[PDB]
């Protein structure tokens, strides 16, 4: 807190930034617990105040119910709120929320199968597609296609994509079968 | 009407600060200045945490600033909330 | 030999990629032509006959020619998609996985949620030698290495990324230099990275647009067995024309609210069914001849079916279809029942649906 | 030309009442609601015609038995034995009907296809009668706004 | 249209003074300055 105060009130002191580089790790550790607000001080100046924020308070603040209450509060203030009562309503909301987070902290004291089936279907069907190349038996085809003409060339070009589309159809059927087995 | 109200809430929160009420452009003269101001300098969650800490702190252990804010919260005066001013605006010359 | 076959393959791929969109227009035009020819179809004699009756007589061969052409164009549209838009999908996927690997450690520090099929399937491509095949950055493996090589161990990072350790130093040292021509079948077989092609095929199969095109081709094929299967291709206008997108976006903008409104209507109708079944079972006779009574609300499921179908489709409510209550001890209660049904179901809920559409427009 | 033809047939003078849209600027504001989104209004009708054609395909393939429209049993008048006739029926009677095609075709009670036909009728009513007409009305209202 | 007109009236009265017409921000450079100006300095009831 002392170092943050000094840094923010002396923004261009090279000796101070080198010292902060020395103090880097501690500041990183204490960043979540360090609070920072600005108030209209007694000396008719805006004064910045540093305090401590507790981990329990932060967690209870980040609980989803408190977030929903915050959204409702902001909606109400923006839509049907005046400028006089804005800070009064904000303080009332803060008090109610503080009470509810304290009570929550008090009380709080001490799918996959379908994804797996789809992945297995992908692996199996793609493997069955790739066995055709993995046999390394393309020699028999190469015997006849040594006399490679444009017609046979285009025929093989189409046949590859036709095989891919057959594999996709088989994969979709396998997915449906697995999903039915899972739901049953 | 409900959709327009939601849009109005979004626009207000994205264009002006909740506490001081200054527009986004003034802070945006410095890059990311508006979000820096609304998330570190004038965060409403920080004010809530400060009220929590000040209530849960012993009155005898209060500092001068804490005692000022405590007395004034007890008397329900909200002048201590910065309205129309901020650290940057006060120290424009020195900070920049 | 290979220098010619690869060149001609590339020419064909380029042609299909260039003409991908024109073929997608031609498929729609042929689909409209086939469906217009099918509109002059009649059944004859039960005996169901696939007989096209027309005065000209030539539309019958024209239908077969058009069906064959449609199937060919549908196959060509899959080929063109593969040549044109698959590379962009692979590029984006490889970019995303690389960024998650480097700036998030998606497989070094953290692990996939075991419920993300994309994340689980992407584990295959990390070990591949042909990684960033499409993505420009070829130093992602050396970047992850430099980022996490000390904390998580160089030998473990290298194993995760498929980086081979000793080969680099053993080649930088005294190393034999003799290349071998790829013209051999063994060489061209060894060149292919099986695992990377596996992962790429999985990504393509999981792609939505490729699945839609496969469905298109499947329906085109089934159209030969039954010609009326070609009518499903008229559902492609929503994607073919950008003008229909604006109209359909009104419906799709608030689809969740539209479904919830129907669910709420089904609940309100169920409550009305409960009330009618408990108190007004006498007015639900739907038989004109008195000898055989046909009661529609003696059963809970039948009464709910009646209310959901006839009562909802009726313009005045369930009171338009059930018996008149005049001169009965429950006249007032039944009148309130009918008026409330008309007001809440016919008037308000349908107004909610229409308001949702109008608000989507606005 | 229409004024001249009015002498041969006096009822040709009724076409000149179509001139009010241009004569009065007040009617321009009302008509601009329709003309502002005319392309969308035509496309909505085209989409309705396609959806009705799909429903006609389904009815012709599976529900040809419920489309008898003759009261006397001696002469059956079937409206869906022909594709064009069935489409005409669906486009005219079914669309103009307030409850859908189920208001005009035979009751499906006690049939093996009862559930499928009920789904058919409900979906027709929801998509055609309720949604598409709502799209047209929303287009007009949005043009006003 | 009626709802929009009401909202426009509210926005105008909340953003600019009725008499002089100066915006709210200029007065709001001083806290509560706009309402001070519109309720003590330039109050229309005071002119009446
Ligand atoms: N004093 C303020 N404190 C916090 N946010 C402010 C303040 N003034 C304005 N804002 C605006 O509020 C935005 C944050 O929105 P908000 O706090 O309502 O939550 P959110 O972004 O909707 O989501 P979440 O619930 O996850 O925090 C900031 O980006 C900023 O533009
Ligand atoms: N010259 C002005 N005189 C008074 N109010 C002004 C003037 N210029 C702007 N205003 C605005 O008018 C607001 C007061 O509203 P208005 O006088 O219409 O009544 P109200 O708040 O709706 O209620 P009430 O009828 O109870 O007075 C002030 O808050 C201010 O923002
Ligand atoms: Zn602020
Ligand atoms: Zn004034």
């Amino acid at each position: 807190v002392l170092l943050t105060n000094l840094s923010e009130h002396m923004p261009n002191d090279t000796r101070l930034q080198t010292f902060l580089e020395l103090a880097e790790s501690v500041l990183n550790y204490f960043q979540p617990f360090l609070g920072r607000i600005e108030i209209m001080g007694s000396a008719k100046r805006i004064e910045r105040v540093y305090f401590e924020i507790s981990e329990s308070s932060r967690t209870q603040w980040e609980k989803p119910q408190v977030k929903e209450s915050k959204r409702q509060f902001i909606f109400d203030v923006v839509n049907e709120g005046g400028e006089k009562e804005k800070m009064e309503l904000f303080v009332n909301f803060c008090e109610d929320t503080i009470f509810e987070m304290q009570l929550a902290a008090q009380i709080s004291e001490s799918s996959i199968l379908t994804v797996r089936s789809a992945l297995f279907a992908l692996r199996y069907n793609i493997l069955t597609l790739m066995r055709m190349l993995s046999l390394k038996s393309l020699k028999k085809q190469m015997k006849k296609v040594k006399k490679m003409t444009v017609k046979d060339m285009v025929t093989a070009f189409f046949s590859s994509y036709w095989s891919i589309f057959m594999t996709l159809l088989h994969f979709v059927a396998s997915v449906f079968r697995g999903f039915f087995r899972i739901i049953c | 009407e409900l959709r327009d109200q939601q849009e109005q809430v979004k626009e207000d929160m994205e264009t002006k600060c909740f506490i001081c009420g200054i527009g986004n452009d003034y802070f945006d003269t410095v890059p990311h200045g508006f979000e820096t101001h609304t998330l570190q300098e004038h965060n409403l969650a920080n004010y809530l945490f400060f009220l929590m800490y000040l209530i849960n702190k012993d009155e005898t252990e209060h500092t001068g600033q804490e005692s000022y804010v405590w007395k004034m919260y007890q008397e329900r005066c909200w002048e201590f909330f910065p309205a129309g001013d901020c650290f940057r605006k006060q120290y424009e010359d020195q900070l920049n | 030999f290979w220098k010619k076959i690869i060149a001609y393959q590339q020419k064909l791929l380029n042609y299909f990629a260039r003409n991908f969109y024109n073929m997608r227009m031609l498929a729609l035009f042929v689909a409209f032509a086939i469906n217009f020819i099918l509109l002059f179809y009649k059944v004859s004699t039960i005996a169901v006959h696939y007989v096209l009756e027309e005065s000209s007589g030539y539309m019958e061969p024209t239908l077969r020619i058009l069906a064959i052409l449609h199937t060919v164009i549908s196959f060509f549209c899959i080929i063109g998609y593969y040549c044109l838009k698959v590379p962009l999908v692979i590029f984006k996927r490889e970019k995303e996985v690389a960024r998650k690997l480097e700036f998030d450690g998606l497989y070094i520090t953290e692990q996939p949620s075991e419920d993300d099929i994309k994340g689980q399937w992407d584990r295959l491509v990390i070990n591949t030698q042909s990684f960033p095949n499409n993505y420009w950055d070829k130093f992602v493996k050396r970047k992850v290495m430099d980022k996490y090589g000390e904390f998580y161990g160089r030998d473990r990072i290298s194993e995760l990324l498929g980086m081979d350790k000793a080969a680099l130093d053993f080649s930088d040292a005294r190393e034999k230099k003799k290349p071998k021509k790829d013209s051999s079948l063994s060489a061209v077989l060894n060149s292919i990275d099986v695992k990377y092609q596996m992962w790429k095929l999985g990504v393509v199969f999981t792609d939505n647009s490729f699945l839609y095109l496969a469905w298109y081709m499947t329906m085109s094929v089934l159209g030969h067995y039954n010609n009326f299967f070609f009518a499903a291709h008229l559902l492609d206008i929503a994607m073919g024309f950008k003008t229909l997108r604006t109209i359909l976006s009104s419906v799709t903008h608030n689809g969740k609210q539209l479904v919830l409104t129907v669910g709420l209507l089904a609940v309100v109708v169920y409550l009305y069914t409960v009330v009618a079944f408990n108190f007004f079972r006498k007015f639900y006779n739907k038989s004109e001849d008195g000898d055989t009574p046909d009661m529609k609300c003696d059963d809970m499921l039948t009464c709910y079916m009646f209310h959901m179908y006839v009562g909802v489709r009726a313009g005045g409510g369930i009171g338009d279809e059930i018996e008149d209550p005049a001169g009965d001890e429950y006249e007032i209660y039944r009148i309130i029942f009918d008026i409330t049904f008309f007001f809440f179901v016919i008037v308000i809920l349908l107004a909610i649906i229409q308001g949702l559409i109008i608000d989507a427009f606005g």
